[PDB]
């Protein structure tokens, strides 16, 4: 509940990047594109009737089948008008998205967790370093190619006294249980 | 015949102790002190005066053997005013004051070195 | 820091010759983090780096570009912070069938 | 269209002030050096022991430092200003040095002038110039920006351009006029008091006005 | 009287508060008088700036112009006009307004029901 | 007592240098010879060969004087012109 921000953003907000909108009960939804969505956020932080000024969160979406399968999600709250936004955009592997670390500090972590997950780079972020996966790791977890098991796997090489990393050989394979029905849809 | 001060103008460069690469613009018969003091890599309260006496080897700069044969060698006062105000009494055989160093257009383009600022306060 | 993407080649090119000055800066602070200095030879690590750049010539995207280089960046930061005649037919058959 | 200020001040019961510290920057005038009430110091203005700045003219070191050596003399209405750099790479702020004698009209800007200069009246000194030492310059010389006039000569003509070379008597006699018009210097210095009397004079207009 | 305190921590008490209000007020509609007309962000930023401005300068005491706005905490207030400021210079800077032409915007209208007993934020009284 | 490496050593040590790399050849090289066009060398040549002269002479060039090495006697003057070498 509570559309009244969103009306009224839809209402005041510049038409040029709005690509589209959704009035749902599961959270009112705004789509755009990527060059705008710093421009974007800005006018909603700062605007005296959206003051959506503490950052939930940054999520990301993977869809191998869509052109741009990385989906970037901002969840934003406002507390002084008491309700939640969403705005979110498309990119790819390689194309870097603007960084809101200017407007929200708390922004940096998840950024750089998306980062990690994903690979959709940010362009002024301060430091980009992963934050969650082992150092020196080589793929993105989050992606819907990655393997659930991974790639590699560590274990304690006694002639080297240290802790090696070693490509996947695990026993008790993950067993695929495929439980979807033919009339669900 | 216009007698500019193009003419007299030597363009010189010095390395200062960081390793910053400066360029120094100094007129010819004016010395190297005062083309550094000038460009401002030396304090100029530090050396006031462009004499023998009151130099306290402030003025000190490390030249390169290639350039140390075109300008006069260094005088005996020189040489003593390099061995007494060092952090060790020894004779570097590449620097010479600033104060004696008079520029002209034969040592334009040379490169000097800027050793580590010494106090001069009281 | 992250820069925008290149939006030219001669940009591309800049920052490629900048990250290989990192790596080439960066090589010694390896030499006391790895400690094998019999058979290490800094020139041939230089120019099995090179060869790294050399084999990845095939990409023309500034993109993809700029997402290699912020990948090796990012390896470089890895490994300062010390985070590690029978035909070839014939051998791959004697070993096993997946080949 | 322009809009008038109705707040602006067509009188301020005080001239011009002497001393027009820009910033931190403040003019200094030593103790011995006489600069007469009419002038104006505005900015990096520093005027040394000895010197004789005569009414009328104005010194405004804003852009760059102005230095008055040793027994200087500036005359009547002449003009002083410098800026950040010059055409001939040197530092481009005006310096002028011990017993320099500098005419009535001079437009100085980004000299150099070496001591014991003489110039003469409507002398114009560009950017980048520099008078070397024992030189005169006579009236109405204009030198052009990066020109330089040599040690031990005469120069003329609304192009800076050679005369004659200067006698050992001829060269003698620049200190001497500089401490002739120091001495002039100091016959006018003597009539002013430490601290004016206008104070009371404003006092007086407030009593009228209540 | 005075606020003792504004209970946020981060926010300190202003005592013109009345006056720093009139005055942003005023910088506000300067300001958006250079946004063109057509734009909705206009109009409503001069809605709502009027009508704080008004209601500021009839009623003297904060107290009074809280009480009246129903807003409350001037020194919110105070902030969120800064902000606006900062808002109008930033849409000045750059220029969003006008549509690109040849554009299309997909909106989206769903009715899926929800139970009464997960979070939604319930609209203030 | 020295503060400069002697012209010849300098000379020396960056000719022998140059002559540790696999594309060039020790006919071709002279003291006044252009990377690109004498020794047949490329972009990343001439930069693999300007931090291979650095790290021999164990003080680090600036980006832009790097930038004018294109040359073995710009590479020896500028060493023997630096003090940190
Ligand atoms: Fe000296």
């Amino acid at each position: 509940d509570n559309q009244f921000i969103f009306k009224y953003s839809w209402e005041t907000l510049p038409k040029k990047w709005v690509k589209k909108m959704e009035r749902s009960e599961h959270g009112n939804r705004f789509d755009t594109k990527t060059d705008y969505l710093f421009q974007l956020l800005c006018f909603l932080k700062l605007h005296t009737y959206t003051r959506v000024q503490v950052l939930i969160d940054i999520c990301g979406v993977d869809y191998p089948s869509r052109k741009r399968r990385f989906e970037v999600v901002y969840n934003l709250l406002s507390t002084r008008y008491n309700s939640r936004i969403r705005v979110q955009t498309s990119a790819d592997e390689v194309t870097r998205i603007s960084s809101v670390v200017s407007l929200f500090p708390s922004a940096g972590w998840w950024e750089r967790e998306v980062w990690d997950m994903f690979g959709v780079s940010f362009i002024n972020h301060p430091d980009l370093r992963r934050i969650l996966t082992d150092y020196g790791f080589e793929g993105h977890p989050l992606r819907k190619d990655f393997p659930l098991s991974g790639y590699v796997e560590v274990r304690y090489d006694d002639p080297e006294k240290r802790v090696v990393s070693e490509p996947i050989e695990m026993t008790q394979e993950f067993r695929y249980f495929d439980f979807a029905s033919p009339w669900e849809q | 015949s216009s007698k500019k001060v193009s003419d007299r103008i030597v363009r010189l460069s010095a390395i200062d102790f960081e390793g910053k690469k400066h360029e120094v613009v100094g007129l010819a018969g004016h010395t190297l002190l005062k083309a550094l003091i000038n460009t401002g890599l030396i304090d100029p309260d530090s050396h006031r005066l462009e004499e023998i006496d009151a130099c306290s080897a402030h003025c000190e700069v490390n030249i390169a053997q290639e350039w140390l044969d075109k300008l006069p060698p260094r005088s005996y006062d020189e040489e003593y005013v390099l061995v007494r105000n060092s952090r060790a009494r020894v004779l570097n055989k590449h620097s010479r004051l600033g104060c004696q160093v008079l520029l002209d257009h034969n040592l334009q383009g040379m490169v000097v070195a800027l050793p580590e600022p010494k106090p001069w306060d009281t | 820091k992250v820069l925008p993407n290149s939006a030219s080649v001669e940009e591309a090119r800049q920052r490629v010759f900048d990250f290989f000055r990192a790596t080439c800066r960066s090589l010694p602070s390896v030499m006391e983090i790895y400690n094998l200095y019999d058979v290490t030879s800094v020139a041939q690590l230089r120019s099995t780096v090179a060869s790294e750049i050399r084999k990845n010539i095939g990409v023309s995207d500034p993109k993809v570009i700029d997402m290699l280089l912020f990948k090796g960046m990012e390896e470089l930061m890895n490994v300062v912070n010390h985070s590690k005649a029978i035909s070839p037919f014939l051998k791959n058959f004697y070993s096993s069938n997946y080949f | 269209s322009i809009t008038p200020s109705p707040d602006r001040v067509k009188w301020d019961y005080r001239g011009q002030r002497k001393i027009i510290p820009l910033g931190q920057w403040l003019p200094k005038v030593a103790v011995d050096a006489y600069v007469a009430p009419n002038v104006v110091l505005a900015g990096q203005v520093t005027v040394w022991d000895g010197a004789s700045v005569w009414p009328g003219c104005v010194l405004r070191g804003d852009l760059n430092k102005i230095s008055i050596g040793f027994c200087s003399n500036v005359q009547e209405r002449s003009v002083l200003h410098a800026a950040w750099t010059s055409p001939t790479g040197l530092p481009a702020d005006t310096s002028i040095e011990r017993y320099v004698t500098i005419g009535a009209y001079s437009l100085l800007r980004s000299c150099t002038i070496e001591p014991e200069c003489i110039i003469g009246q409507h002398s114009i000194l560009m950017e980048g110039s520099l008078v070397e030492t024992q030189s005169i310059l006579e009236a109405g010389s204009v030198v052009p920006p990066g020109r330089r006039i040599p040690s031990g000569e005469l120069w003329a003509g609304n192009p800076a351009r050679f005369v004659r070379t200067l006698t050992h008597e001829e060269i003698l006699e620049i200190p001497k006029l500089a401490v002739a018009i120091n001495d002039l210097s100091r016959d006018h210095y003597s009539e002013f008091l430490p601290y004016s009397t206008v104070y009371l004079e404003v006092e007086k207009f407030k009593k009228s006005l209540g | 009287k005075v606020k003792a305190s504004t209970g946020i921590v981060g926010l300190e008490v202003v005592p013109n508060a009345r006056e720093v209000l009139i005055g942003l007020y005023s910088k506000t509609l300067k300001e958006i008088q250079k946004v063109p007309e057509d734009e909705g962000y206009r109009k409503a930023v001069e809605s709502f700036t009027k009508h704080r401005l008004s209601v500021c300068k009839e009623e003297e005491d904060w107290e009074a112009i809280e009480k009246r706005l129903g807003c409350g905490q001037v020194e919110e207030l105070i902030e969120e006009a800064q902000d606006e400021l900062k808002l109008i210079s930033y849409m000045i800077e750059w220029d969003p307004w006008g549509v690109p032409d040849d554009y299309e915007c997909e909106v989206i209208e769903n009715d899926a029901p929800v139970p009464k007993h997960v979070p939604l934020h319930r609209p203030p009284p | 007592r020295g503060s400069f490496l002697d012209k010849s050593e300098v000379a020396d040590r960056v000719i022998s240098c140059v002559k540790n790399f696999q594309k060039v050849d020790p006919a071709k090289v002279t003291p006044n010879a252009h990377f690109q066009n004498d020794l047949g060398l490329d972009s990343l040549d001439a930069v693999e060969i300007v931090m291979a002269l650095e790290e021999e002479f164990g003080f680090e060039i600036p980006d832009n004087e790097a930038d004018k090495i294109n040359s073995i006697k710009h590479a020896v003057d500028f060493i023997a012109s630096h003090p940190q070498a």
